[PDB]
């Protein structure tokens, strides 16, 4: 152990630092972009004119910081040899769509912390592809506008038409109704509205909220994912539209159903949470549902409503399953995903059970859902009038003995070839251990309920026989479902294009296969990088968001182009370019990425910034970053520059940076994700000191005596759990927003890894770091923690508990507040600051 | 321009909006000594130039900073196919290193967007095309 | 500078540094003692006995380590030249007094946090003479018991009677009838109820508080002294009882009156608190009014009732005052104290207004008070009834142009001679600047009253002129009255013995002097000490409980002996004593008192705890702890080894402590306490640099490159205010749990010294250090904040105000949590932390 | 379209690509003082006819003076000097040479020259380095 061999990071003064981390961001305003998604392809149907399609998207053109609906003109021929590169023309006429110094209401900043919107400005909007309508959320009002349905392809920017309101309160979820682009529907004060564009009239649905006073007193919502669905489950509304309508022929009248949860949580635990207006030193209410606590409350409603021809909503009626949907449907604790059949037939859903082991896909038809009244004698008198026939229709059934991820995929085909027989799409990791898609064909043959009496479901009460499950992709590779991922199934070439990993767990690429003959899948995506995409409607070009380790982000437009006779090997040749590689960071190095085996033989993959102007000799103190838990994956082949360039900072400071993907890591698997079951924070941080001790035998510049560990969420109880079980390895932690108790975290996340405590009680007291505090260390300088005072996520509690069990347990710690930040520190100076101090706190104690 | 008729002084028609205008009667041309722009072409026809500015254009693109602007982003407007070369002022980078000449492509703006054509070849100060210079 | 003549403190390891603070309190279980207190002498009266009297007591002898009654024997006659030491004999059967860990109910708690009651058990217990009746609380119940009414002098412990209750929740507030000890009195769920020991029933008087939710919905309450009356104005009751009950002579029944308070804080801001049980993750509301915003709205009121001679509450009414309070008396934001005079004629209060800088005694006679109903024709009826001459007389009108502080000193004297007029004995500061006793004597001249039609007082409406304002004392000292400091007034010799100043600044002496003929002052305790007091009924002896810098506190028994025809020169004896001084330990080495003057020609007081084994020549580093807010004082010639342990462990490792009373603080007088008015933080840190400049030179071992500012409350704001006007001075500041923002902090406080925000917004602004955080330093390990999270008193919200500012400023900080602390950190786990923190925070960085 | 030429910087380095540009200064002859504008700008005659329109809106005139010897970096920060440099009031320490459009005002360094005078020495160096690339003797 030389001491003269041995790195020493220059100390730089706070203002020093700060200069060096401002130094960072003079160039990264140019790097991210937030470049162009949420696409839209629109034909022009012209045969004379300049442009094939227009691609609608969001986007952040160079006068504005705020993201907005725009559009390219996609022609019809390119010419050779020369790179077209889309001007962003702008739909809307360059107003405000954010409120001041960037402030939403409570629902609006709540959504965007579901979400992780950093960016401001038109975040989510929705189209109506034949009409052309554009509805969208600005300010703190609902818009819209139109492009080219009935009536014509601008080409200077209209600004956009503002839809009013008699609602006192703001407005969320906006969807326009496919089958009346006339009429919408939106939340407004978590109860279910319906309006019409050309009219102006407004119209309520449910009527289960009052607005009395705070969520303990008024418990029941409608249409609304709450807190665990929107954070665990990945779903941020709770209607769905029918997308046909439905003629009832007493006159005229165009009926328009609506799927929606009704959920009621008042049996579910109240968390006082600080609000952002520190001021006034109030806090907000959040049913926040613990682990072994009751989630809210849930059941599938119809709500239905009919119009005349000139678009008024006559009538309205809530509808109701014929016994509850905790009856008809026991042991069905969420609705991870549902919506309808394309034709309208069958409203489906998935279920999951209170484990989350038990997933399962059931198709409602309307006529099943009677509608509601107080008097018991018009429910019986309606339940009589169901058809004996109709019933619920359970098509598929994951069960598995690690947990169930939710897989949005399931894309249920037409029925009119002998009109049972369910044909769908659907998305298995349980089977197999890899999440790959299926065409399943289940049989609906009714059994005959008597639906007026109440029965008790079986275990296998409305489960369909499968005819068939044809496996369409098989492999140690896995489809891309979570994360809003999708399919686009082309119904006239029968195939299904999907993203995936199949060349690689670190760059997803777009594939496609034939959901008729499963043969073999094609890649449509350049090898080398990873890639974002999305599909046209008609399936003849898409776009690509892509990146690699040194790349940044270009979003090219690629066109399948090929004989028609034989769809799947239609040649993806590049057409135009919609952003460019903006020209790196200065002083960026990029990471290199590695892989290792662990001594059970299982492949770890990982990243490392080498310290920038290397000396070979030296052996420089290296920060481990690390998140290690489920549902992301650091290390791929994609650009880090973005989020990480605090790690290329440190290494420009001198510091190592090593990344490792531990076991039960996302797209590996489900045998891989399940490693941590029921002993989370045993084996991650295992695999986090077998990938240091790897890479330093490989690269000979990791000092072992100053390693920091570091991370944020899931990364900060891991920097813990490395102090603890780790402090000969890691000499200091910088632990960021930690779950110091898992029995204080949600159902959702917790119970699908940890289970409910009253069943896996060694391994919530063994993986709460809180409850461990004794084993850090008793000197100084090795602990420093920081977490924002308004997360409402992993609440202030996880900290403050902890910052408690060290002073009773006598150990000392650092810690940082950010108060005016929830769980992504959003502020750019709260960042500068929390990057300072990461800098500082290595520079004199690592 | 000053070829071999000397001086044909181009007449503006509005110094605000940068518009020129030259008919030049005989074979090739001589660099108009501003900055050296020159096209040549073979025969006695009328033709104006616009020196658009890119503050419009690159605002639709939005790496413009990837981008380093060369020059004075000329439009022509002659009859197609009678323009034989073009000649744009390229800022001198081959006397230095580093700069390569396989690397260099060039903007040619549309209503479409941005085509990088690649250039033919490229002089100490100047880059030349062939004739469709549109 | 010297390169070796600077003192270095031996960098001790954090466990180091807890063997260190531990073994500072290894002897705290007798220096520490919580000496006794709350006297009370009792005649026996046996004319063949050896004890003249019994003390009645609390006390902690550390046999349990809760406190209780207990009582000492006063004999007859003691010998000379023997040290008679009292053994503690324990009134009640040892029970535990206290719950389990030291928890406590849920408003007891905020109680003992307001009387800043550290210890545990029975804290305050009162006593009815006559029958000898002892009401005390304990852990969760009511208790009484009796010595020698009817019954007799017990020998052995009895067991404590407990009284049963039908109410649900604790029984606040208990108060023993003055005219009836078979009746008491207590508060439950913010209302008054009264019982009857004998019978065990009880009853409701006030109905203004229903329990319907939490305070944010239920907002009126009765006989309840509110927060900012309780933090603020010192009174922790807002009932009265009547000390003599009248007989309306229907057939036999006995009235009893009492004056209570009501409160309307309805229109008050509402603060989140998070509540002690982290877990729970739930607040607490507090009706908390900021500075600027509206105190609750206040009213006085007489609950009757009467009673049958076998004892049991056959009537109730509230009674109201025949016009409104508020109408009656405007101006009047809050009611400082309230009582009644002796003989019962009238019960008397404290008014105040905003400002205040204007206190006004007024006298309310019950016939003022109409019962109360929603009929205006009842209550013209009785208004009508009210005697046109009765109404009510401002007898004491204090006016200044600095502030009022609330002395609570005016004795009534018996009315029996000419009933026209009344004599009282009042304290007074802002005459002379220096609070005096006075005897006033008034003139209540009635001037006719309508009651039935209403009207508004001119600004000297009921203002009674006033027939003498002999003043009893006079000079540059004052009389102590706030901080439960009091007088004894002895009606058959003529004299008052009162607490003062006289001697020195630095010592609380006994004085007396008559209120006939203000001749001499004569002191009768010791001089070289400072001293609490407390007298018997019957005047012959005292209790003092008194203590000096050097030596421990003692608690010694003096007697008042000789001639009884000039009893102003009654000579106090020691006669026995109770508690001794203890062993001051070799480890405690006490401070120096020191004075100086200021540029401006003030005589400032200050301490100093040298660093131990000191070598002449080397400059230590210097922690400069304050304080230097008003209503208190550190520097005074009493024993600080208890408070300010850390102080003297600071100095045994070698740190130069100075302490310095600033311009601004109590016990100084008036123009002395205003000098830092409407600009707080602006005159007392030029004090403090001025003073420890005057320690530098006085005392050759400060190295002002090293200097430290450390405080709490106030003192964390000084640390602040420090850092940012003078860091050329003060190399670090430990701020704890400071007021960074005064436009947050309550009323009563801030208004009385600022006078608000809109009126004085230039002050508010140049002393508020979250607004003037770009001066604070921007290199680091210059500044920690500490901050108990649970504070009630300073919230948590200024911490984090000002952790945001450093954040957007763009400054460092280090900070500390005590999750489950207030405003103190009452644990003894915590304090430990908090004071190794302070050893390594002044180890590494000073 | 609009045809014309850019230079792409290749993504992975960034090379600081020397230009051809040309420093000009602008006189004034008419009222109470001369105040001079040192335009640090590329050397294209579209930016040459935007500082012309504007300083003939503002009165001033360009006198001819020889152009930097040697191509010099692009988005270097370069210091403003001179003999009057500290008794003549410089107004910005360093300037910049990164391209601008000529319809807004073109990036410049103001110097209050008082008496026009016979010859004076101005400066502009290189802060990477400090060499030499220009002077200009009025
Ligand atoms: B953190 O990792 O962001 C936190 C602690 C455990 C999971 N979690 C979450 O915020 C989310 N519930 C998941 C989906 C990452
Ligand atoms: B602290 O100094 O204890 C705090 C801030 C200002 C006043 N204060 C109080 O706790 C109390 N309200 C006074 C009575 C000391």
């Amino acid at each position: 152990d030389d001491p003269a061999a041995r790195f020493q990071v220059q100390k730089h003064s706070w203002d020093g630092l700060r200069s060096i981390i401002h130094g960072s961001r003079k160039y990264s305003g140019l790097i991210v972009n937030k470049a162009p998604h949420d696409f839209q392809f629109v034909q022009k149907t012209d045969e004379s004119g300049p442009h094939s399609h227009r691609l609608y998207y969001l986007g952040m053109p160079y006068g504005s910081r705020e993201n907005s609906l725009l559009y390219s003109e996609i022609p019809k021929k390119v010419r050779k040899e020369a790179l077209l590169l889309l001007s962003w023309k702008q739909m809307l006429d360059h107003f405000q769509a954010t409120p001041h110094h960037g402030v939403y209401s409570r629902e609006e900043e709540l959504l965007r912390e579901r979400k992780r919107l950093g960016v401001f400005g038109i975040t989510s909007y929705d189209f109506h592809s034949e009409s052309g309508l554009f509805l969208f959320q600005a300010s703190n009002s609902l818009f819209h506008c139109r492009d080219g349905g009935k009536n014509g392809f601008m080409v200077s920017p209209m600004k956009p038409l503002e839809i009013k309101t008699q609602c006192s309160g703001p407005r969320m979820d906006p969807k326009i109704c496919p089958a009346d682009p006339a009429f919408f529907s939106f939340i407004n004060n978590s109860d279910l509205w319906v309006a019409n564009i050309e009219t102006g009239e407004e119209r309520r649905l449910t009527f289960c909220h009052q607005g009395l006073s705070n969520v303990l007193d008024d418990p029941k919502s409608a249409g609304v994912a709450t807190f665990v669905i929107q954070e665990e489950f990945d779903r941020f509304t709770g209607y769905w539209w029918c997308p046909t309508a439905s003629w009832e022929g007493s006159e005229g009248l165009k009926t328009l159903r609506i799927l929606y949860e009704e959920v009621d949580e008042s049996e579910v635990e109240v968390i006082h949470v600080p609000s952002p207006a520190l001021e006034e030193r109030k806090t907000d209410s959040y049913r926040y549902p613990r682990t072994g606590s009751k989630n809210p409350k849930i059941a599938l409603k119809l709500a239905e409503f009919q119009t005349d021809s000139q678009g008024k909503i006559v009538s309205t009626q809530e509808k109701e399953l014929v016994q509850p949907f905790s009856s008809l449907f026991p042991k069905v604790e969420y609705i991870a995903r549902a919506g309808w059949t394309r034709d309208g037939k069958y409203a489906w859903a998935m279920f999951l059970d209170r484990p989350q082991q038990w997933l399962q896909l059931v198709l409602l038809p309307p006529a099943l859902f009677i509608p509601s009244t107080e008097n018991e004698e018009q429910r019986l008198a309606s339940a009589r009038a169901v058809p004996r026939n109709v019933q619920p229709y359970v098509v598929y059934e994951e069960v598995t003995n690690v947990w169930i991820n939710v897989h949005d995929i399931f894309y249920p085909f037409p029925q009119s070839e002998g009109e049972d027989e369910l044909c769908f799409l659907r998305a298995n990791e349980c089977k197999t251990g890899f999440c790959h898609l299926y065409k399943v064909t289940a049989v609906l043959k009714s059994q005959g309920y008597d639906w007026s009496e109440p029965f008790s479901p079986g275990e296998d009460e409305f489960k369909c026989p499968i005819k068939e499950e044809i496996a369409l992709t098989s492999g140690e590779w896995e489809v891309l479902a979570r994360h809003g991922s999708k399919i686009w199934v082309n119904e006239e070439t029968k195939l299904v294009y999907f993203q995936g990993t199949k060349d690689t767990p670190l760059e997803h690429h777009l594939y496609v296969v034939s959901y008729e003959a499963a043969g073999e899948i094609v890649r449509l995506t350049t090898p080398g990088f990873s890639h974002s995409c999305s599909m046209s409607q008609n399936f003849d070009m898409f776009v690509s968001h892509y990146s690699s380790v040194s790349t940044p982000p270009c979003v090219h437009v690629y066109k399948l182009s090929g004989p028609d006779d034989d769809p799947l090997h239609k040649q993806p040749r590049f057409w135009a370019s919609m952003m460019e590689a903006a020209s790196c960071p200065p002083d960026y190095v990029p990471p290199e990425i590695f892989h290792f085996h662990t001594r059970s033989d299982v492949r770890l993959y990982g990243m490392i910034y080498k310290p920038h102007a290397l000396q070979p000799g030296k052996k420089h103190p290296t920060v481990l970053f690390v998140y290690g838990g489920p549902q992301v994956q650091l290390v791929n082949n994609s650009f880090k520059g973005i989020k990480y360039l605090r790690l290329n900072t440190l290494a420009s400071l001198g510091y190592a940076v090593v990344v490792i993907d531990g076991r039960g890591s996302c797209q590996r698997g489900l045998r891989f994700e399940g490693a941590l079951k029921n002993q989370m924070g045993q084996v991650e941080i295992e695999d986090q000191v077998e990938g240091l001790q790897f890479v330093a035998e490989k690269y000979g510049f990791i000092d072992l005596s100053r390693v920091a560990i570091h991370g944020w969420s899931y990364g900060g109880f891991l920097s813990l759990m490395g102090l603890i079980h780790k402090p000969q390895v890691f000499k200091v932690a910088i632990a960021g927003a930690p779950v110091t108790v898992w029995m204080a975290y949600d159902t959702g996340y917790t119970e699908r890894y940890m289970d409910v405590p009253e069943n896996n009680q060694h391994g919530y007291e063994a993986g709460s770091v809180a409850l461990h505090v004794e084993k850090l260390p008793n000197e100084p300088n090795r602990l420093l923690i920081l977490h924002g005072f308004l997360d409402e996520n992993v609440h202030f509690f996880h900290t403050n508990f902890l910052v408690s069990q060290l002073i009773r347990a006598g150990k000392p710690y650092q810690l940082q507040i950010y108060p005016n930040e929830r769980h992504s520190i959003r502020c750019p100076e709260s960042g500068e600051h929390y990057e300072v101090t990461l800098l500082h706190f290595l520079q004199e104690y690592l | 321009f000053w070829g071999p008729t000397g001086p044909v002084a181009t007449e503006v028609v509005d110094k605000e909006k940068n518009l020129y205008r030259v008919h030049f009667p005989v074979a090739g041309s001589y660099r108009w000594p501003n900055t050296g722009l020159c096209f040549v072409m073979r025969e006695a026809v009328t033709v104006e130039i616009e020196f658009c500015v890119w503050d419009q254009f690159l605002g639709e693109i939005n790496p413009q900073h990837s981008w380093m602007v060369a020059g004075p982003l000329l439009d022509i407007k002659a009859e197609p196919g009678a323009v034989e070369a073009v000649h744009l002022p390229h800022f001198v980078a081959l006397q230095g290193g580093h700069v390569d000449t396989s690397l260099f492509q060039m903007a040619h703006f549309k209503e479409e967007g941005m085509l990088l054509e690649k250039p033919a070849r490229v002089e100490l100060h100047h880059i030349v095309l062939e004739n469709p210079s549109f």
